[PDB]
RNA sequence: CUAAGAGUAC
């Protein structure tokens, strides 16, 4: 405990001393890039999607979200969004005319993890659907925390 | 012949005794073992089917893991790590189930008397949550407004307080020796007179006060300890002491066994 | 289809992609997705 | 939030002494020290556990449930 | 380079190896050993290139020379053999 | 901005030597050192490659002489890799590795001394109490940085010129 | 993140044994015994019982780091006395004393009427 | 990308 260090009792921590909850919210909107270029919340498919992130998409259900209660780790996709693009482009070796959508997903923070607490769907001022995903984790005191 | 014991107070949850004719190391080792080496049963895994309460799931799981459970026959249960089942079975765990609904117009208190044992116990005396108060309701687990429901299933394994403090059966253990400071193991802080400023311990009545003129006894060692063991409730307070002695003896015997088995190879 | 709950009715509403995001009982536009059915495992520690 | 199950310092079970404590303060008109001594909390580690608790769960319960069945 | 090279018979620098010279000699020799250069000393089981180079320096089997540059551009060539490693 | 650097909170440790620094295990797994494959170290480098990058100690990459870089993640599918003299194994930093250690308001040389790695199982850099005076570092929330040398020359001069014991008496 | 599992404090790891004995080259007839997954509880007791022995010249123990559950016990006995034998006798004495203590406590507890 | 704000250790 020299130089402003502290010695905290491990057993007291085990019984609930200074334990905390942490909530983080991710917001996402679908936006009208044009008259009929509206983004759509969905589960992207590798068959017809570009720039899909290296994180797993398995945890997303049909409407491109995650039901509350599912454990999520770093870089896992929690909001699946796609935007239309001009078709008939061939490049990169594995890009065919089927890749008519660009992935605009929102992955979880690369360092954080926890249980998805609450997802909320609603409409913005312009009338377009948007969502907010709140994720809950537990912070237990350890070596390095400041008191 | 050996360590001698004389107990002053015997209660349901406290035992107060004197441990004489024994070394300081032995008494301290016994105290440490009683603190964090006696196996006990406690809830370890929680499956939350439904939770519409105002508390988080891991909040309730943390509260549930801290509920004391009967551990009289915990020696018959096996650790989950050295059992042949997949995740949990009847030979190594006890399955409880909590199911509460807020059907009343007022707030409904979910206590620990509402926990129900589902898995068969095969005649053992483990699993039942410990009830202490006069009302009969155990630990207040949660509270429900009207229309809120909490359904969950708990798996309880055996463990020791080293792995987690929730498995500790011993609460606070009072330990004292040499109330009159005849061994001079402390140098008393004082302003005017150290005798007036330091209150006498209750154990000073059990030893002869120093004559105030005799020379310092440099050959005297430390013995005749005064101890008081409290029980959380998982096991009776006398069983805490007995099983602590047994566990320390087992540790020393295991050292002997390892020494002999590596001596023969 | 996928289920949601109104923010101020606690009413269960199954909606598809083409459905407008509203409550059919009060017209509220805030909806909360329903709890998942897959089991959740918690360490009581 | 809600009364802790066990004392942080020693580990004595204090989670079942909350409603009795409130009853002693209300029905018997006892002061806090006598009520704590009546429940068997003799070490000040347990006395601070019960004495300083703020029962925020009631405020949370005042709001209507999000999912009502 | 003929004009620059101070003849060996009238070098005027210290005969002691400096700390920087020793550090760079050890680094260079350890780097060469790591790239499968032949070893000039018998190994007693050591495998770390740095300590191999240290052993080579202890008994003066490092075939390198330091070119100490004077501020005017002239230089003196001191072999590692003849430099006294007092430090 | 440079690569092969780490930064985190510091805590004191009376059980460490003066020239040692305690390195968190995850930091030790992220930072790597490229070791040239030699007849003297073929066995242990092969063993580290077999262990892989997910457990410590282990290797994260294999740099071939052709320049191709075998990522040990996703390489277990291809099977065991045979090492050849002259290749490089980019492997986790182990014990007794010279590392430069710094506290950012660096006002003099002794604030950038070189320590020896000691892998520890927590999330803070651990250093001796006595060495905190040249760093002007407390443990009230201070953060410090770690730089890993990537060659034998830099490693050698970092151990032979910037080592903590050599800086005990300051000019 | 970097926090190790708690069961590592007492469960023997894979490929390691409870005891390992190394001869000590500093002094004659001295050994160093490393106990794995142990702490002050056993070390202090073993040290004290060894110091009770009359043919033990030196007995000490130390836990080198709080992070890891292991300790080192140095034992040096007189000539012609194996330090392993001294350890065996210390453990036997500890076991006998604990057994007598358990018997005495059970007999004293059985005499209670207010329990 | 830019701008702005709150900071942490000196
Ligand atoms: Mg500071
Ligand atoms: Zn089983
Ligand atoms: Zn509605
Ligand atoms: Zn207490």
């Amino acid at each position: 405990n020299q130089e402003d260090s502290m010695i905290m009792n491990q057993s007291s921590i085990d019984r609930g001393l200074f334990r905390s909850l942490f909530f983080r919210s991710y917001m996402d909107q679908e936006k009208k890039y044009g008259m009929s270029i509206t983004e759509t919340f969905e589960k992207p498919q590798r068959t017809n999607t570009l720039r899909m992130k290296h994180g797993t998409y398995d945890k997303l259900d049909d409407d491109g979200l995650i039901a509350p209660g599912v454990r999520v780790s770093g870089e896992d996709v929690i909001i699946g969004k796609t935007t239309p693009i001009s078709p008939d482009e061939e490049e990169l070796g594995q890009r065919t005319a089927y890749h008519s959508k660009r992935d605009a997903s929102t992955p979880l923070r690369s360092t954080e993890n926890g249980i998805v607490d609450q997802v909320l769907v609603t409409t913005n001022q312009d009338g377009l659907k948007f969502v907010k995903v709140r994720v809950r984790t537990t912070k237990i005191p350890q070596i390095g925390d400041k008191f | 012949e050996g360590p001698q014991v004389k107990i002053r107070e015997a209660s349901k949850d406290n035992v107060d005794f004197i441990l004489s004719n024994v070394d300081l190391a032995m008494a301290n080792s016994l105290r440490r073992v009683m603190i964090a080496e006696i196996p006990t049963l406690a809830i370890d895994s929680v499956e939350v089917e439904t939770n519409t309460t105002v508390l988080a799931d891991e909040f309730i799981a943390h509260r549930l893991g801290l509920i004391p459970l009967q551990s009289m026959d915990i020696e018959q249960l096996e650790y989950s790590r050295d059992c042949f089942c997949e995740d949990h079975c009847d030979k190594c765990s006890v399955v409880l189930t909590l199911q509460a609904f807020g059907e009343s117009e007022s707030t409904t208190n979910v206590y620990s008397k509402d926990l129900v044992i589902v898995s068969n116990l095969m005649g053992r005396n483990i699993g039942h949550p410990i009830i202490q108060d006069k009302e009969g309701n155990g630990v207040l687990i949660c509270k429900l407004r009207k229309g809120q429901e909490l359904k969950l299933t708990c798996v309880a394994k055996k463990g020791i307080a080293k792995e987690h403090a929730k498995w500790g059966p011993a609460a606070a253990i009072e330990f004292e020796y040499d109330p009159w400071n005849k061994l001079k193991h402390t140098d008393y802080w004082y302003e005017q007179d150290s005798a007036k400023e330091w209150p006498q311990s209750k154990n000073c009545e059990y030893e002869d006060p120093p004559n105030e003129g005799d020379p310092f006894d440099y050959k005297a060692q430390a013995d005749t300890f005064y101890m008081n063991v409290e029980s959380v409730g998982s096991i009776p307070v006398d069983q805490v002491v007995v099983r602590g002695i047994d566990t320390l003896q087992k540790k020393v015997a295991s050292i002997l066994l390892a020494l002999t088995q590596m001596d023969q190879d | 289809t996928l289920k949601y709950i109104c923010a101020e009715c606690s009413s269960k509403l199954s909606l598809s992609r083409t459905d407008a995001v509203r409550c059919k009982d009060c017209g509220h536009r805030i909806l909360l997705k329903a709890r998942t059915k897959r089991l959740v495992q918690f360490e009581a520690r | 939030m809600i009364v802790p199950v066990r004392c942080f310092s020693c580990g004595k079970v204090v989670g079942d002494k909350w409603e009795s404590y409130l009853n002693l303060l209300q029905e018997d008109e006892l002061d806090e020290g006598t009520a704590l001594s009546r429940l068997g909390l003799k070490r000040y580690c347990c006395r601070r556990m019960i004495l300083t608790h703020v029962d925020l769960i009631e405020k949370f319960l005042r709001y209507n449930p999000l999912e009502k069945r | 380079l003929k004009e620059k090279a101070i003849p060996k018979d009238q070098r005027a620098t210290t005969p002691y190896m400096t700390k920087y010279e020793r550090a760079r000699i050890l680094g260079t020799r350890a780097l060469q050993i790591s790239m499968n250069a032949p070893v000039f000393v018998d190994l007693e089981g050591e495998t770390d290139p740095l300590r191999i180079a240290m052993k080579e320096l202890a008994e003066k089997k490092i075939p390198l020379v330091i070119r100490r540059y004077l501020p005017d551009g002239s230089f003196e060539d001191w072999s590692v053999e003849e430099l006294i490693v007092d430090l | 901005r440079v690569d092969f650097s780490a930064r985190t909170v510091i805590s004191g440790d009376p059980n460490l030597e003066l020239d040692q620094v305690g390195v968190p295990k995850s930091i030790a797994k992220t930072l790597t050192y490229p070791e040239v494959v030699t007849p003297y170290n073929i066995d242990r480098l092969t063993q580290l490659v077999r262990n892989g990058p997910n457990e410590h100690p282990g290797a994260k990459y294999v740099i071939r002489d052709s320049g191709d870089r075998i990522d040990l993640r996703y390489s277990k599918r291809a099977g065991d890799i045979q090492l050849q003299y002259g290749w490089k194994v980019e492997r986790h930093i182990m014990d007794n590795d010279p590392v430069l250690f710094n506290r950012q308001p660096s006002l003099h040389k002794m604030s950038m001394m070189a320590h020896r790695v000691k892998v520890i199982p927590y999330s803070t850099f651990r250093l001796n109490l006595s060495v905190t005076s040249p760093y002007n570092a407390d443990f009230d929330g201070d953060e410090m940085n770690l730089h890993v040398p990537q060659s034998e020359e830099t490693r050698a001069e970092l151990s032979q010129l910037c080592a903590v014991p050599l800086q005990i008496v300051s000019p | 993140m970097n926090a190790p599992d708690r069961f590592e404090l007492f469960l023997l790891g894979e490929g390691e044994s409870k005891l390992k004995i190394d001869p000590d080259t500093k002094a004659p007839n001295a050994v160093v015994i490393t106990f794995e997954k142990e702490d002050h509880t056993l070390g202090n007791l073993i040290r004290a019982e060894l110091l009770n022995d009359r043919k033990v010249l030196f007995a000490a123990y130390k836990v080198e780091h709080p992070f890891f559950a292991r300790f080192k016990l140095r034992i040096q006995t007189t000539e012609g006395y194996d330090p392993k034998d001294a350890l065996k006798n210390a453990c036997n004495s500890i076991i006998n004393k604990l057994g007598a203590l358990k018997t005495n406590f059970e007999t004293e507890w059985n005499l209670q009427t207010l329990a």
